[PDB]
């Protein structure tokens, strides 16, 4: 007897969520929930072209209500998979939300139920309720749900602001959709696209690279997954890491505010 | 330095923007002068677009020989001239430094916004046959001056259906008339010669014109940058479409549209 | 005839053409003795909407046209609506708005005078024709709801812009409720569901039996709330069981507005 019911009663908490939501909307038009008793992961491991996405969230630092129960006690998870759009929809007038339930139900049929009460003067709010089709997804498929493991990188430098990056890999993508990112430990990074009648190349500068030769690491990437995740991201987040692994993969590890957003784009071909 | 062209710029909107009022061909041709450069698109014999950008406008504009000339991508072209965004604010500029050695080699962009340095590399090409429309102050049969500002809502709103556009020039009412002859729909738009909007009316007879509306459909781009247009035919019934564009440096730079009749 | 608007109203006439456009792909024309109707109906017949503009609504109204005739007429709602295509191009720069019509003409004459001195002349093509009509009785309707436009669109927003159908009904407590409708099989892709319950102090009055439910064209209902709440007005909606038509209705001091749609049985 598996379940989840939580609760929202906080204004900035309520549309922190709605925004995270918006973004995996971006990232990916359908994605696997797991929730366990202190957190909340929203997983992509779409694998072609195999990248992935791991996002978690800190249960406490949203809801003022958490409830749950896995499978069984000794796995106590839960694997749901939905239309990413669903949730952003279902999330829609949260701006003038007093609070938010969420619930899995089973009335129709699974689904994660969604009711947001309105902002009301008298005793008797607006209720919107939405519920939102899951897939339940079996403890024998959890393995391919598990965040990618991390190869050391070959060079791991902070990037640049995302919103003047968004717009250089926007416009090379009109030129190109394949791509090559390098950098190196004298804080550059390189932006580069070659076709036959034209080359572009994006050199940023003076980034900075975290503790612990200047030959950079590089790596061929499908353009319109690098603008997939740059797109997703709203604002310049907190820390903001790129980590390369010379002709194998790039992996973007943002921290802001307290939910950690993983993604992963594998090397070309 | 054996460089034929080289040109910078403090803000590459000087050039970007008059470049954007004419595209509507993928390919054009680049002539440049020690009077500055010149980019023209055509239309297969029916349309030509000519920018011109004075060299006074740049800050670097050095010719080494008497005429230099090739063809670009356009698209390509706008598209790395906007490589850092389409939205800047004020007192963030992208600076440009252009130069292309010469036949045979590509034209160079350098492009710098707060420090992120973009080079581009464009091959050019063999330039080919460009149109000539001499249309000579001595050809044209009425001529007349609009305020821009106030045309584009109306322009705008011109019936795409009928296939062709009429315009009407008289001393006599209307004195400047576009028609157009859509589905179940006869349409027009008068300007009177007395109007505010009338900066200027030389019309010394009663033509009247039709074009094929899509061809024309393009030269809205120009207008909408524009601050004042020109409207001018000849003997032949060709069009003639001069827009007056100001940068943001207060500068003017024009761009032209020459377009054929339709018979 | 001839009708002669100015001002504002120039700019509600607009509205009122694309409210309509939503609805039917014909525009049908009337000068009636107490205003100028202009109704539409349904590709399928199961919608119908009209809009009187009471003579004061104009700055000249004749109805009467010199010649025989007594003027019913349609046209291609498409070639009236590009008359008023932008609500922009209105508001700003035309300041007159004249639709005429002679017994001798072909066509239909839409004149907007414009600033600057600036004309712009319409000639629109017709086909004369019998009065659109519908049948509907809003006062031997069982239940009816009227509530602030702005208050229904407030409703409405939850759902997608692309919400098809959707289903109203009485619950306890006299709340009112909103839900996504949709079709089809044991198949999988199976749609999001959306609820909106309403208190009953949003709703001016309300006079329906609990368990009272119907469902209807959104995309429809869209086009006179989208008139409605611009014009900040209040609308009602009169309905009897599923099967028979719904009725929406506005009244402000110079124009009437009935939209009636269909119910699924
Ligand atoms: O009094 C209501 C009654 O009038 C009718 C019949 O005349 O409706 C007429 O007037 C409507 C506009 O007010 C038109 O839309 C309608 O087509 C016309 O018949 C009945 O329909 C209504 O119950």
């Amino acid at each position: 007897h598996m379940k989840f019911r939580a609760k929202i009663v906080d204004g900035a908490c309520l549309n922190h969520f709605t925004r995270i939501s918006n973004m995996i909307a971006k990232l990916a038009k359908t994605c696997t929930l797991r929730i366990s008793p202190d957190k909340l992961n929203f997983i992509l491991c779409d694998k072609l072209g195999g990248v992935s996405m791991w996002c978690e969230l800190e249960q406490e630092n949203f809801f003022n209500e958490f409830q749950m129960e896995g499978v069984s006690a000794e796995n106590n998870e839960i694997y749901l998979e939905l239309t990413s759009e669903n949730l952003s929809r279902a999330l829609k007038t949260a701006q003038n939300a007093r609070a938010l339930k969420i619930k899995l139900t089973n009335k129709h049929f699974p689904c994660l139920t969604v009711s947001v009460e309105l902002l009301s003067m008298s005793s008797s709010s607006r209720i919107v309720t939405h519920d939102i089709p899951i897939k339940v997804i079996p403890r024998k498929l959890w393995k391919d749900l598990q965040e990618p493991v991390v190869p050391d990188p070959d060079v791991s430098i902070y990037l640049p602001v995302l919103k003047t990056m968004k717009s250089v890999v926007e416009k090379m993508k009109n030129i190109s959709n394949h791509l090559v990112i390098e950098a190196n430990l004298d804080g550059e990074l390189n932006l580069k696209i070659e076709t036959e009648l034209v080359c572009v190349t994006t050199h940023f500068k003076d980034l900075g690279n975290p503790p612990l030769v200047e030959h950079m690491a590089e790596v061929h990437i499908d353009i319109r997954k690098l603008l997939q995740f740059l797109a997703g991201q709203q604002v310049n987040p907190t820390k903001a890491l790129c980590n390369i692994v010379n002709n194998k993969m790039v992996h973007f590890d943002l921290l802001h505010e307290d939910v950690s957003l993983q993604y992963f784009i594998p090397a070309l071909s | 330095d054996q460089y034929s062209l080289v040109a910078s710029l403090d803000n590459v909107r000087n050039l970007s923007t008059i470049l954007k009022a004419i595209h509507f061909r993928e390919h054009a041709t680049c002539f440049a002068t020690k009077n500055g450069i010149k980019v023209t698109v055509e239309n297969a014999k029916c349309v030509q677009a000519n920018a011109f950008i004075q060299a006074g406008i740049f800050q670097e504009f050095k010719v080494q020989e008497e005429s230099v000339t090739f063809r670009i991508n356009l698209t390509v072209l706008l598209d790395c001239l906007s490589i850092f965004g389409s939205s800047p604010m004020p007192g963030t500029l992208t600076a440009l430094r252009m130069c292309y050695q010469g036949y045979g080699y590509p034209l160079m962009l350098f492009l710098e916004e707060g420090g992120v340095v973009t080079v581009c590399k464009i091959n050019t090409q063999e330039p080919e046959e460009t149109l000539d429309f001499d249309f000579c102050s001595t050809n044209v049969i009425n001529k007349i001056i609009l305020q821009s500002e106030g045309l584009r809502e109306a322009f705008s709103e011109l019936d795409m259906t009928s296939e062709v556009l009429q315009i009407t020039m008289s001393p006599d009412k209307p004195y400047f008339r576009l028609s157009t002859f859509g589905n179940a729909g006869s349409s027009h738009l008068d300007y009177p010669k007395d109007s505010d909007l009338m900066e200027a009316f030389h019309c010394n007879q009663t033509q009247v014109n039709r074009y094929k509306i899509s061809l024309l459909k393009p030269s809205t781009k120009a207008l909408v940058l524009s601050c004042k247009v020109s409207i001018r035919t000849d003997n032949r019934g060709f069009l003639s479409l001069q827009y007056m564009i100001r940068n943001e440096d207060g500068q003017i730079c024009f761009v032209e549209y020459y377009c054929c009749p339709d018979e | 005839m001839k009708c002669l608007v100015t001002g504002g109203n120039v700019k509600v006439l607009g509205k009122a053409v694309h409210s309509l456009s939503r609805i039917g792909d014909e525009l049908y024309l009337e000068p009636l003795e107490d205003g100028l109707s202009l109704r539409t109906v349904n590709s399928s017949r199961s919608a119908y909407a009209c809009f009187l503009f009471a003579p004061l609504f104009f700055q000249q109204y004749q109805a009467a046209t010199p010649g025989q005739d007594l003027l019913r007429c349609k046209i291609l709602m498409k070639s009236f609506l590009s008359v008023f295509r932008s609500l922009a191009m209105l508001e700003k720069t035309v300041e007159k708005c004249c639709i005429s019509l002679n017994g001798r003409s072909s066509r239909l004459v839409v004149q907007l005078h414009c600033k600057f001195g600036v004309r712009k002349t319409h000639n629109l093509s017709f086909q004369d024709c019998e009065s659109l009509q519908a049948v509907f009785d809003p006062a031997s309707c069982p239940h009816m709801l009227r509530a602030p436009a702005r208050v229904l669109g407030e409703a409405v927003l939850p759902f997608s812009p692309a919400l098809a159908e959707v289903t109203l009904g009485i619950g306890r407590g006299r709340r009112v409720i909103l839900r996504s409708y949709h079709e089809e099989a044991d198949s999988t892709a199976k749609a999001m569901v959306t609820e909106m319950c309403l208190g009953e102090e949003d709703f001016q009055q309300l006079q329906a039996q609990e368990g009272v439910a119907i469902t209807f064209c959104l995309k429809e209902f869209r086009g006179l709330l989208s008139f409605a709440e611009s014009a900040n007005l209040n609308l009602s909606i009169h309905f009897d069981a599923p099967g028979r038509p719904a009725i929406f209705t506005i009244k402000d001091s110079l124009l009437d507005g009935h939209f009636v749609l269909a119910t699924l049985s």
